[PDB]
Formats: structure tokens, C-alpha cells, sequence
């Protein structure tokens, strides 16, 4: 749900 | 082989999306025990970032089939998915034992004083992987990895805050991952949340200081601070 | 040693995209001898296809690079990527090896005389695997190998047309591959062209012939056979 | 540029 960075 | 062919295999590997070839030609270079350049980081980072990813994504597709045929009360299916969440999950840990093993031998010990920005790069991943094995630990196991992914955040958000602009990509780049571990490893949402308004509004204070040269990376790490943000409250 | 088991590991090694042990599940199911269910079939090609077809986009992507690099005329670099095209080359190489080997030794050799549906499938298959050698492939080496495909293709046509209607799914999807070889492997476009528009005008002729369980799956084909068409014309 | 089955 919560995006770490890509 | 020279340094230089190893790097050239690796922006190969990379189109032709052969990340286990990435990951061993990167190795190599780190193997060779002198500093990474910035390109270089990067490729490493891309590299074992794919090769995880593509074990933590097989996981929760697994992990969610057996939480629902767990439900369903078929023992042999049961026993069977099981075992594979437990092949994969042995998987992942050698790729995130690995990767360590190269930041604490060679990339985070080769840091000079003034290499900040290094510095953090690497203790931002280290960061990053055991929190990667926190999502699959349970028990003690869980706890001790998830005081070794704390203890890298926090000295590299010490350092960042130090050294570091608030526009600074790698300093954005920790504040949201380390927001991340505090909302989903320790369930402390309020903490999540002041660590990622701080990093925005601390960005958008100093907003001038953007260099041509990596308001890109900046920008975009600030939306997904935000986007973050908006799901938690 | 469990059958039921083998088939739902493929099952679960396909949801969490693992075409390896999905392949490595069904081979295994393949070899107890015994002939493969619709399903079955299914899952044995989507793993295999995966598995080639991973090597096959690496193979293009680097073939590209070596265009570009070996005009640009720099020699170490130039070694080092057609070295690179080489191992893709071998790996995709070995896996068509696999799948002809399971096709001659197994599943062809076990449809009764009366499994049409199956002996089109698996001789389409094994004009497929054939048509992926001959797509790197040089000198002799090619010429088997391109004969291979068409002596493969061509039989699978003579039962599809002697025994499937025109809309059958696997009689379409043969008419597509073979002319896409007619095409790029034997640059005969006329041949090809001759091929996908005979197959799409016969489909539209018993247009009435569609059961809904096949309507959706024989609509698409037909689609494709179209596109291609137009592209070639 | 032509397609197969997919």
C-alpha cells in the first residue's frame, strides 16, 4: 500500500 | 576482465532485464575493494533491487494464496504451499544476506569522512534489506532485524540531516523509505507520518535550492512522500 | 510421487511468476508417461513459452546493441557483448532442446490416432521451438533447422485441415505461427499472406460454427491473423 | 513486428 522508492 | 568491462555488462544485463547477471557483474566491481562511482551505485542498487523484488513479490502472491487455502482446510495443499513460501523465502534472504555482506565489507567500510552522500546511499540499502528481511521474519528473528534496519536508518538520517540539503534526492529517498518502515516494521504511524511531512515541508522550504541536475529525482520522490501521506490519513 | 500435486505446483509457480519451476513441474508431469489433460497442455506451454520467451527478448535487445556498438567500431566492447549474445544464445538453445526433446520422446509420441486436437497442438509446438532455433541460427546450422520447423508446421496443417473446423482455436493459432514463419524465417510474404487470409476468410465462412466457449478465443486469432495482414500488406 | 500466439 505504501510506496518505497522505486 | 577490467573494471570497465564488468560495468559495461552490467548496462547490458540491464536491457536485456537479466538482473542475477546485473547483480554478479556489480558484485565484481565492489569485489575490487575501491569506491563506487555514482553510475555505479546506482547499477548495483537497480540490480539486486530487481533481483529481491522479484522474490518479495513471489512471496505475497504466496503468502496471500495461503492465508485463503489456509482458510480452506486441505492439508496436503496446505503443507505444499507452505513449502514453497519457504523456498522462496530462504531464496530472499541470501540475495538480502548478500547484498549486506558487500555494504558491511566493502561499500559502507570504504567510506571516507567526507563521502556523505555515500555514506547514506549505503546505509539507506542496508537499511532497506534487512527491513526486506523483517517482512518476512517472525519471532526473535523478526526483532533482531528489525533493530539492525532502525540502527541503519537512524545513523543515516543523522548524517543526512547534517550534511544534506532537504532537496537532496538520497535525502528524500531515506526520509520516505524509513517513513515506510516506520508505518508498515514498527506500526507507528504517527511517527511515519512527522517524518514524512518533516522531509516534504522541509523540501518545499528550501525549494530553491534544486540543481538543474537533480530537481528530476527530487520531484518525484516529494510526490510519493505526499501520495504516502494522503493514504495514511 | 503425486501427479496432482506436480500439476498444482505448476499451478502455483505460474501465479507467482516462477516459469522455471512451473516447467520444471510440468516436465516432471510429463514424464510419468501418461498423456496431458487441456489444462494441462496449457500449462505446460504458458511455462515454456515464459522461460524462451524471456531468453528470446534478451536475444533482441542485445542483438540490437551489437548493431549499433559493432558499427560504432570499438572492439573490446564489441567482444564483450556478442560474448554476452552468446550465452542468451546457448541458454535459449538449451531450453528449445528440452521441449523438442519432451514433444519427440512423449507427448507426440503418445497421441492415439484419434487425438487430433493434441497432435496439432504438440506438432505446433514442436514447429515453434524450431522456428526460435531458426530465429538465431546461421549457415546449416539455420537450414536444419528451419526444415525441422516446416516439416513440423506443415503436418500439424494437413491434420488441422483434414479433421478441425475453421474456427477451431488451435486450427487458427496454427494458420497465425505458420505464416508468421512463412514470413520472417523463410521470407516468403506472398506464402505468408496467402496462409493468414485463406485461414481468416474459411473462419468467417462457418462464422456460425462458434460455441461460446470458443467465440472469444477464435474472435482473437482472428484478430491477430487480420493485424498481421495489414502489416504485411 | 508481425505477432505469434501469444
Amino acid at each position: 500500500r505504501a510506496i518505497s522508492l522505486p | 576482465v577490467d573494471r570497465e568491462q564488468l560495468v559495461q555488462k552490467a548496462r547490458l544485463a540491464e536491457q536485456a532485464e537479466r538482473y542475477d547477471d546485473m547483480a554478479a557483474a556489480m558484485k565484481n566491481v565492489t569485489e575490487l575493494n575501491e569506491p563506487l562511482s555514482n553510475e555505479e551505485r546506482n547499477l548495483l542498487s537497480v540490480a539486486y533491487k530487481n533481483v529481491v523484488g522479484a522474490r518479495r513479490s513471489s512471496w505475497r502472491v504466496i503468502s496471500s494464496i495461503e492465508q485463503k487455502t489456509s482458510a480452506d482446510g486441505n492439508e496436503k495443499k496446505i503443507e505444499m504451499v507452505r513449502a514453497y513460501r519457504e523456498k522462496i523465502e530462504k531464496e530472499l534472504e541470501a540475495v538480502c544476506q548478500d547484498v549486506l555482506s558487500l555494504l558491511d565489507n566493502y561499500l559502507i567500510k570504504n567510506c571516507s569522512e567526507t563521502q556523505y552522500e555515500s555514506k547514506v546511499f549505503y546505509l539507506k540499502m542496508k537499511g532497506d534489506y534487512y527491513r526486506y528481511l523483517a517482512e518476512v521474519a517472525t519471532g526473535e528473528k523478526r526483532a533482531t532485524v528489525v533493530e539492525s534496519s532502525e540502527k541503519a536508518y537512524s545513523e543515516a538520517h543523522e548524517i543526512s540531516k547534517e550534511h544534506m540539503q532537504p532537496t537532496h534526492p538520497i535525502r528524500l529517498g531515506l526520509a520516505l523509505n524509513y517513513s515506510v518502515f516506520y508505518y508498515e516494521i514498527q506500526n507507528a504511524p504517527e511517527q511515519a507520518c512527522h517524518l514524512a511531512k518533516t522531509a516534504f515541508d522541509d523540501a518545499i522550504a528550501e525549494l530553491d535550492t534544486l540543481n538543474e541536475d537533480s530537481y528530476k529525482d527530487s520531484t518525484l520522490i516529494m510526490q510519493l512522500l505526499r501520495d504516502n501521506l494522503t493514504l495514511w490519513t
